[PDB]
């Protein structure tokens, strides 16, 4: 019953990391919309 | 006599996450470590192939029963999602108040990157994406009037999904049936015929009689949805049902006294569409479900199970034998009880054919209320079921080839229909190929000839109504017979089954619901084109299944397997020789055939059926009679249909339909990206990957998992997947945008 | 009329002969490996170029190379 | 020729056109009800966006044009985002390279590549915040570039 | 049981099915201008041509581009004659390359030449007869 | 050899040798068995091998060899002989040609098609241009 | 007659006669329906045949009832003929089920 190892596999870790990245991007886009030319 | 008993193994498989951390554990080769990037693809390619994992039929049967439960749970979750979306983010009540004016919608897009524009002004207060799934019409036909019922249904669906999750886990780790179970085809058929379908239709008929009928009757009588009594009130207080239907005054006594004719208020056979909503009369639908339930229940007592009475499928199969078929159907029973691939092939072909039939019957005889008036929903449903049916048919052929390559046995298939067919497979395929050539010439050549004539100014020499005429006399004759059936061959039927055969037109909300679909020369040519494409795709699939084991080019294709790239650059070239490749080609042909079929339905419906009706009966279609003279030439099919109707999907930018336009472009990209994988080989990509790997080596950043190009078979699969995805998405966005912008 | 050539790196594993579907290869005595056997192609007239032997060769670089040259009835695998 | 959008009539015309497009749909709804507030927020965002973009340069079409020639006056347009992108992606590349170099030291690097070692992966991800400095010293020590690699016939 | 190997010897690439081989089928396939015993190549060609041109004229006269004009029959006859000439050309080419010098038995250059001449003459005569029937 | 040898009980099929085999090469396979086994014919179908001597005709050498492979694998039958018959009527012994399986090393076999050293020593195509020599030729 | 190669095939004209008589008698049952006009399909079909024979050059068009009678009569007659030959050869002649 090694759930940590499974959660550490490539698909799970990749989906979690990309989900966090997309969430950060979206959150930044609603708090700071239509960002251009810094 | 064999006892139809249940035997199961307890705690056969332990429940633990130990195997979750070892990808590829189900395969001996995949459990030794990747060593290359091809292992990642092989892990998913052979994940659901339970027959390759183990050689025991019991284990495969258990892995199927479970995972069937998982897919059932997935379907229940999807259904719960649809119901919850309807209850929380949809204008269902507003639509009920004004079904013709309010556009169905159950999706609300978040305002983040300007996507808030997709929230179309569908009406009813809320603004969102217009749904063409027919969820609103189905819910109305089911008697739903308030969103509380939708919420309760969503919760029930979630609970059912949880049950289908527990059942799937329990039937694999707590109680796994033995191979004797799953081989009781007589019992499984009896139960599915009398319990899954018979009792199911019976229960639905009861619900319609006690919920759909009264609620819909009150809705069609001008009563507000909030003022209609609750469904349980119609059951508790019989006075209400008696008032709406006097037949209920007699109660169930007439049923038990065989005085079924007293149920003429609830069990009618009017035959036509309701003039108020445009759909089938709910009474005729309830009577239909009752008859189908009684017929299925009677049919469910045919096979013999744990009692002397019944029938044996093996005895019936072996009994059918003739001079032209030596052993007849001998050995087929053992084939369908020892190989899941054969059963899957038969079931997939039948399920796909059933879906196609469903599409035709649903558009011609709109069953749900206000379904015909909602052309977007009609187009989407016909096209959707047509596509799912075609995909299931191609899958049926693929699984037939799989069984032929892996589960075939010469002893079992000895002098029987299957063996006798494999013996003369050359006659079958050459004659079928000849039929395909004849059909293509006499179908596409007519179109090409018309193009050449119109371009030369020789319109008098065309295959049209004005010029040489090719009238579907047989189909037109069947239509006339159907038109006259309600009085000479259907004595108790009060109207034709479908107004598409004849009779009169039906208009609901100043919109045409169903009018006679007259067939002409254009329909003659298009129908022949459909037959030609169906013949070529079935030829490809049949060829792949008949030669799956061997051929005059490769004498031992079976030993090579069902899914192998090729035998090499020998014998002139043996590329795409395996049955899997035949399925790969059949996918493109099925896509072509289905695309042409949906194109004909869309254009014909928008030019001769769908449209508006002005006071006094004047009819004005979306494309006034242009299909009669424009569908007879390829130029017309490109100008009056692909170019004229695409203006809605290309000009959708800046409005709520912009998304569709975007998807219209994206799909194209995908369809064009597939070409990359279809016109190329892995040798070149492997060399390019070698150079890229050298670049990585120069920086000490090379990966342990040696990068490799996609396998030949994997490359073909990716190419076909992208091709179908892009094409179907392009025609999906085009159909939806065209039908939503106008009509 | 394909040309099958065996090179000195052959280890005499016989996998090429076992995987050949036209009886084009065989094993002959040799002294270049402990196996004491080497692959031979004395019936190249029946070869079709399927390259099953090339795929079944374990050496780093195939010790058996099949070159597609003259095409005949046998090489085209024509049963008609 | 290019002129500031704040002084270009096309920019104001586009702003008014967008406001009109939103107001046309806003009029159908009621002041205090679902929707109508959703369109007012959009109008306010449009005003803020145009006021923000007024500093950019645009031609006759009124669309903001970005100058990438490297002029300091337009550093915020491309120079600053360019440097920030290079920093983020250099960080991604350097942490990935270090993780690969560590995994190659294990018994079965393939297993580490498939099942990522979250502890060490995070150890290398958290670090590298000074990747431009770490890229150097690895190059100077000769630990960055290799000497001999796989090469086919005719090198 | 009706389906058997063609020559009662298995391993042959053919099957003796009902319409493939039968009393009626064997009688019909036989006695035709071709496959009939005691018929010179020229006679076989003459019969085949007179039977081919007759039905070949039909399509051109009925659906030819000039089917509505007063010379529909003449135009169709000319088209059929041209098609017959092209077919005769094909026949002669086939005989020139496929067959060599040997006895005239329909499988030689002279035999196929006689067959082609007979086919051309018969086809032209049949087309003319059909045209005459249509005109009358 | 032994053209009168009994044949397996087959019901025809449309995948057998065509006319080309009559005017050209036609392979034959003769094997002996002790049980009436059912085997899949290489042409497509199922046949019963007569207990004793079995002789059948095919249009390709690969088909006969594939049938022999399945007779040796699906059944423990190793006494399979493949001959070749020409239109003239002269038979030719093809498989195994020596009474020993090809993958089994046997004395008396002469190495054919041997190249010295590895393929990396092959000459460039430019060095054997305009000549009747190949790269693999030393 | 030989159906295939040297294997004989039993042909009996009585099969055709019995199939024709049986189907005509079955279809001769009257039915008070508008298409049949209160008479069996056999009588209606024969009547339509006579009507169309009067005008020998002009054939029946798409709206003529003759086609419905023709299809149903031929469907049933062909079914009796096919099933009749199956029963005669399979059971009477010993060809077996
Ligand atoms: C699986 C499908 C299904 C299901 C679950 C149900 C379920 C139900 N149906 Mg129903 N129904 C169905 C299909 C179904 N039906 C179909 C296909 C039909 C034919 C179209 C009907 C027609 C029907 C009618 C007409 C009625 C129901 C009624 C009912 C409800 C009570 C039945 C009852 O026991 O009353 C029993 C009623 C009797 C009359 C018993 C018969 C014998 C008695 C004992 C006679 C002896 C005399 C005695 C003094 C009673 C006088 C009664 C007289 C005044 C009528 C029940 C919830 C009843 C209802 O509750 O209405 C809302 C009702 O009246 N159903
Ligand atoms: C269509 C008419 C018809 C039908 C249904 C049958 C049916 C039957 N015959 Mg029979 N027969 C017929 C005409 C028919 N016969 C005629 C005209 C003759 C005179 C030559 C004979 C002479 C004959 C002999 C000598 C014998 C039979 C025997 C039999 C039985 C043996 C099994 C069999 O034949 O297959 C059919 C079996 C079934 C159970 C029927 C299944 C039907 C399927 C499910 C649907 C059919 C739909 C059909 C195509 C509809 C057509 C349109 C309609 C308007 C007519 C069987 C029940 C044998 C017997 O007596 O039994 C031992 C036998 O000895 N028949
Ligand atoms: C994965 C990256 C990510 C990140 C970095 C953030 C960051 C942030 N979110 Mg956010 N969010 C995310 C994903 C993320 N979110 C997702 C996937 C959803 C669901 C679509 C939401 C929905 C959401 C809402 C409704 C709100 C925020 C808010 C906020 C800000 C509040 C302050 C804070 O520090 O809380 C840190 C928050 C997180 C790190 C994410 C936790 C999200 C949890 C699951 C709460 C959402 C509950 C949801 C309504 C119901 C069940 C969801 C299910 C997944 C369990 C913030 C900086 C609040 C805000 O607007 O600030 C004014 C706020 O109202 N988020
Ligand atoms: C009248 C009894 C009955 C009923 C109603 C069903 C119904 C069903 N069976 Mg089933 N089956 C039965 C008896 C029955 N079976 C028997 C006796 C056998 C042994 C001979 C089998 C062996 C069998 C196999 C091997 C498989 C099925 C499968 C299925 C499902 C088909 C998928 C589908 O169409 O979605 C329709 C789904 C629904 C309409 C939802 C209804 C679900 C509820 C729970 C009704 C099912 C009741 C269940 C059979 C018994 C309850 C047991 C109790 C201890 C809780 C379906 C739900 C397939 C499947 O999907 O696997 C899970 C499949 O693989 N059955
Ligand atoms: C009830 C339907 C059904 C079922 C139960 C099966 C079951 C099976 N199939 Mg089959 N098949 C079906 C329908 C079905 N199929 C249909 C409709 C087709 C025609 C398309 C096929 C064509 C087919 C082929 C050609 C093959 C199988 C194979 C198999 C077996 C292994 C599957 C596997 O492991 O691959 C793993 C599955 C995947 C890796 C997923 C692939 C994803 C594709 C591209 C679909 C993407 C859909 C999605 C909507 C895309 C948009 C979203 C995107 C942007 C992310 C398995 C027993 C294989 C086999 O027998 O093994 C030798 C085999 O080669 N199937
Ligand atoms: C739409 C058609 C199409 C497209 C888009 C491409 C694209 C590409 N081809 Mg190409 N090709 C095509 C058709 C196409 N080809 C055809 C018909 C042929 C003839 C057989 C070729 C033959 C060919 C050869 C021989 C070569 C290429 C190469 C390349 C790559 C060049 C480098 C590059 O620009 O990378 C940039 C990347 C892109 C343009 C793709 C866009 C980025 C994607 C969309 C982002 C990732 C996915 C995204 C997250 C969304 C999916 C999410 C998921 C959940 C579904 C590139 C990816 C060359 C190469 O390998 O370059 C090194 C190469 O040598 N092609
Ligand atoms: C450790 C991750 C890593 C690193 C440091 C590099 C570094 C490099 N790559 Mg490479 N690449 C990677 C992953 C990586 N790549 C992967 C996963 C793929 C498959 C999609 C490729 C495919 C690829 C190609 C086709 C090419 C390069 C090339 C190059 C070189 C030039 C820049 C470039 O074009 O990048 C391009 C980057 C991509 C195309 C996609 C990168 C994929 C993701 C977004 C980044 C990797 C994330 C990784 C999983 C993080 C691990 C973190 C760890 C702590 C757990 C450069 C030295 C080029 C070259 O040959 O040198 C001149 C070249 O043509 N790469
Ligand atoms: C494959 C589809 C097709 C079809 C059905 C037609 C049909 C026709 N074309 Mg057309 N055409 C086509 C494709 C087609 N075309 C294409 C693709 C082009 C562009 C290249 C053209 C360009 C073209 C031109 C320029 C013209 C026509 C014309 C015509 C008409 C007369 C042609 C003629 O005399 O031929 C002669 C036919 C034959 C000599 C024999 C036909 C074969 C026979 C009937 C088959 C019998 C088989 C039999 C049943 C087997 C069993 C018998 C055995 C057992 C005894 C005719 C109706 C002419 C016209 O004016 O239009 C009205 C004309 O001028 N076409
Ligand atoms: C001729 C009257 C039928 C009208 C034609 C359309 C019928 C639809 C059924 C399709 C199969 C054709 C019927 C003959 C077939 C038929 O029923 O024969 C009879 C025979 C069945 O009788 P048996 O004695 O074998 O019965 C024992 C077993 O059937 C046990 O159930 O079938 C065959 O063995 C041959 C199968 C196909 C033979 C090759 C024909 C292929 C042509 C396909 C195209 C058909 C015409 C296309 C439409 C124009
Ligand atoms: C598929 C079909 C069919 C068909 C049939 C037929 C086709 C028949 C016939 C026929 C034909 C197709 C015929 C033809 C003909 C021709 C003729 C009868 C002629 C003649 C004569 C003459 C007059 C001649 C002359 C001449 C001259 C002038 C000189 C030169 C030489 C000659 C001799 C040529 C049937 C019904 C079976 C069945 C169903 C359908
Ligand atoms: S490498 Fe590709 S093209 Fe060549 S034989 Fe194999 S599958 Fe065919
Ligand atoms: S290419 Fe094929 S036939 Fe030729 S020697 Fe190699 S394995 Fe044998
Ligand atoms: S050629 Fe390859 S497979 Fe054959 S013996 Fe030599 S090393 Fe083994």
């Amino acid at each position: 019953m090694n759930l940590k190892k499974y959660l550490s596999t490539a698909p799970v870790v990749a989906t979690l990391w990309l989900f966090l990245t997309a969430g950060i991007l979206i959150e930044l886009n609603r708090f700071f919309p239509d960002s251009l030319f810094y | 006599e064999k006892q139809v008993k249940v035997v199961v193994d307890r705690d056969v498989v332990p429940t633990s996450f130990e195997k979750w951390a070892k990808p590829g554990h189900f395969s001996r080769s995949l459990a030794k470590g990747p060593k290359t990037t091809t292992w990642i693809w092989n892990l998913h390619a052979d994940a659901h192939d339970f027959d390759s994992h183990t050689s025991s039929l019991e284990e495969v049967s258990r892995k199927i029963f479970s995972a069937h439960f998982g897919q059932l749970a997935i379907i229940f979750i999807w259904l719960s999602g649809m119901y919850f979306h309807g209850a929380r983010f949809s204008n269902y009540v507003a639509w009920l108040s004004n079904p013709t004016g309010i556009k169905p919608s159950a999706q609300v897009v978040w305002p983040i990157v300007g996507q808030q524009i997709l929230n179309a002004d569908v009406g009813g207060g809320m603004q969102g994406i217009q749904i063409t799934s027919g969820l609103f019409q189905l819910w109305r036909a089911s008697g739903i009037v308030n969103e509380l019922q939708l919420y309760v249904t969503a919760l029930g669906g979630l609970g059912m999904a949880g049950l289908m999750i527990f059942a799937g886990w329990f039937h694999y780790h707590k109680a796994a049936p033995k191979l004797e179970w799953f081989q009781n085809v007589e019992s499984m058929l009896n139960h599915h015929l009398a319990g899954l379908l018979g009792l199911g239709s019976l229960s639905w008929a009861g619900h319609q009689i006690h919920v759909s009928l009264p609620i819909n009757k009150l809705l069609d009588a001008g009563v507000a949805p909030s003022s209609i009594p609750l469904p349980h009130e119609f059951i508790l207080n019989r006075n209400l049902m008696a008032e709406l239907y006097p037949s209920f005054q007699q109660g169930l006594v007439p049923f038990f006294t065989l005085n079924w004719k007293q149920y003429s208020d609830i069990l009618t056979f009017k035959g036509g569409l309701s003039p108020v909503t445009g759909g089938l009369w709910l009474t005729d639908v309830a009577h239909h479900h009752l008859a189908i339930a009684v017929l299925f229940l009677v049919a469910g007592h045919m096979y013999r199970t744990n009692w002397g009475i019944g029938h044996s499928i093996k005895q019936i199969l072996e009994a059918h034998k003739g001079p032209l078929t030596g052993e007849g159907h001998k050995g087929l029973y053992e084939i369908l009880t020892t190989s899941w691939h054969a059963n899957l092939a038969i079931n997939l072909a039948m399920l796909g054919s059933l879906s196609i039939i469903v599409a035709h019957h649903m558009y011609a005889m709109p069953p749900y209320p206000y379904l015909a008036t909602d052309y977007p929903t009609q187009l989407s449903l016909f096209t959707h079921h047509m596509w799912i049916g075609g995909f299931c048919i191609v899958g049926a052929g693929a699984h037939a080839a799989i069984y032929m390559v892996r589960d075939y046995s010469p002893t079992v298939n000895f002098n029987n229909v299957l063996d006798r067919m494999i013996r003369h497979r050359d006659a079958i395929i050459s004659h079928l190929n000849w039929v395909c050539i004849f059909l293509g010439m006499h179908s596409f050549g007519l179109y090409i000839h018309n193009d050449t004539m119109r371009a030369l100014g020789r319109a008098q020499d065309m295959f049209s109504d004005t010029a040489i005429q090719l009238q579907p006399v047989f189909a037109q004759w069947i239509q006339q017979i159907h038109t006259l059936a309600p009085g000479n061959t259907a004595v108790n039927a009060l109207a034709t089954a479908s107004y598409a055969f004849g009779a009169d037109t039906v208009t609901v909300g100043s919109k045409i619901a169903m009018m006679p679909i007259k067939l002409g020369t254009a329909d003659f040519m298009v129908h022949h084109i459909h037959a030609f494409t169906i013949h070529v795709t079935t030829l490809i699939l049949l060829k792949g299944v008949l030669y799956a084991r061997n051929s005059r080019l490769i004498p031992d294709k079976a030993n090579l397997g069902f899914r192998f790239p090729c035998d090499g650059p020998g014998r002139g070239g043996t590329c795409q020789v395996s049955a899997w490749d035949h399925v790969f080609l059949g996918l493109f042909w099925m896509y072509n055939a289905l695309s042409i079929v949906i194109f004909h339905f869309s254009w014909k419906m928008q030019s001769d059926v769908w449209g508006t009706v002005t006071s006094n009966g004047a009819i004005s279609h979306i494309t006034g009679g242009n299909f009669a003279q424009s569908a007879i030439t390829i130029n017309g099919w490109l100008r009056d249909f692909l170019w004229a109707q695409a203006s809605q999907v290309i000009q959708s930018y800046g409005s709520s339909l912009s998304a569709y336009g975007l998807m219209f472009l994206g799909a194209h990209f995908v369809w064009a990206f597939s070409l990359m994988f279809l016109f190329s080989g892995r040798g070149y990509w492997q060399e390019l990957i070698e150079s890229i790997v050298w670049a990585h080596n120069k920086l000490k950043v090379a990966p342990a998992i040696a990068p490799r190009a996609l396998s030949i078979t994997q490359g073909r699969a990716v190419g076909v997947a992208h091709y179908l995805l892009g094409g179907i998405a392009t025609t999906w966005a085009f159909f939806l945008a065209r039908i939503i912008a106008v009509g | 009329a394909h040309t099958v050539k065996i090179y000195d790196n052959c280890i005499g594993c016989t996998q090429c002969v076992r995987a050949c579907p036209l009886d084009v290869l065989e094993m002959v005595p040799w002294d270049g490996c402990k196996a004491g056997q080497m692959a031979s192609a004395p019936r190249t007239e029946d070869c079709v170029g399927c390259k099953r032997c090339e795929t079944a060769c374990p050496t780093d670089f195939l010790s058996i190379r099949v070159y597609l040259g003259g095409e005949t009835t046998r090489s085209m695998g024509l049963a008609y | 020729v290019l002129t500031p959008c704040q002084q270009s009539e096309a920019f104001h015309k586009r702003e008014i056109n967008e406001v009109r497009t939103l107001e046309n749909r806003q009029a159908n709804y009621e002041a205090n009800s679902p929707s109508y507030l959703a369109l007012q927020s959009q109008i306010d965002q449009v005003h803020k966006r145009f006021d923000k973009y007024g500093t950019l340069l645009c031609g006759q079409d009124g669309l903001p044009h970005l100058i990438t020639d490297g002029d300091w006056r337009h550093a915020r347009e491309f120079t600053i985002p360019a440097l920030l992108f290079l920093y983020i992606t250099g960080w991604i590349g350097w942490v990935g390279r270090s993780y690969l170099k560590y995994t190659k030291e294990t018994k079965n690097p393939t297993e580490q590549e498939i099942i990522l070692d979250v502890p060490m992966a995070l150890k290398y991800m958290l670090s590298g915040f000074l990747w431009p400095l770490s890229a150097w010293q690895e190059y100077r020590s000769g630990q960055l570039l290799a000497k001999e690699d796989e090469i086919t016939v005719s090198p | 049981d009706y389906i058997k190997p063609y020559n009662n010897d298995p391993f042959v690439g053919h099957l003796a099915t009902p319409i493939n081989s039968s009393s009626l089928t064997r009688a019909y396939l036989s006695q035709l201008p071709i496959y009939r015993r005691g018929v010179s190549p020229f006679l076989r060609g003459l019969e085949i041509g007179m039977a081919h041109g007759y039905f070949l004229i039909g399509p051109f006269v009925q659906l030819g581009p000039l089917r509505n004009t007063d010379i529909k029959y003449l135009a169709g006859l000319l088209s059929a004659i041209g098609l017959i000439v092209i077919l005769t050309l094909g026949m002669l080419l086939y005989g020139a390359v496929s067959f060599t010098n040997d006895s005239q038995d329909l499988e030689s250059v002279d035999g196929w030449r006689q067959l082609a001449s007979g086919f051309l003459l018969g086809a032209v005569g049949g087309a003319g007869f059909a045209y005459l029937l249509l005109t009358l | 050899l032994n053209l009168k040898m009994p044949s397996p009980s087959f019901l025809g099929s449309t995948g057998g040798w065509l006319r080309c085999a009559e005017t050209e090469e036609k392979y034959a396979m003769t094997w002996s068995s002790d049980q009436q086994h059912i085997f899949e014919m290489p042409t497509g179908g199922a046949a019963v091998m007569n207990s004793g001597d079995n002789l059948l005709y095919l249009a390709r050498k690969e088909q006969a060899l594939a049938l022999a492979t399945q007779l040796r694998t699906q059944f423990k039958i190793q006494d399979y002989k493949i001959y070749r018959i020409f239109p003239s009527g002269e038979v030719q012994y093809l498989h195994p040609k020596d009474g020993v399986l090809p993958y089994q090393v046997n004395k008396g076999r002469e190495q054919v098609g041997r190249v010295k050293s590895t393929i990396g020593k092959n000459v460039n195509p430019a060095q054997v241009k305009f000549t009747s020599k190949a790269t693999y030729d030393r | 007659f030989e159906v295939s190669d040297g294997e004989p095939y039993p042909l009996n004209p009585a099969v055709i006669f019995i199939a024709l008589i049986g189907w005509s008698a079955v279809a001769a049952i009257p039915s008070n329906i508008p298409v049949l006009g209160g008479t069996g399909l056999t009588q209606a079909f024969l009547a339509s045949i006579q009507r169309l024979l009067a005008q020998y050059p002009t054939g029946p068009k798409l709206d003529d009832p003759f086609w419905f009678y023709l299809i149903v009569y031929h469907v049933g007659l062909f079914a009796l003929l096919i099933f009749g030959q199956i029963g005669y050869a399979g059971y009477a002649k010993g060809t077996y089920n």
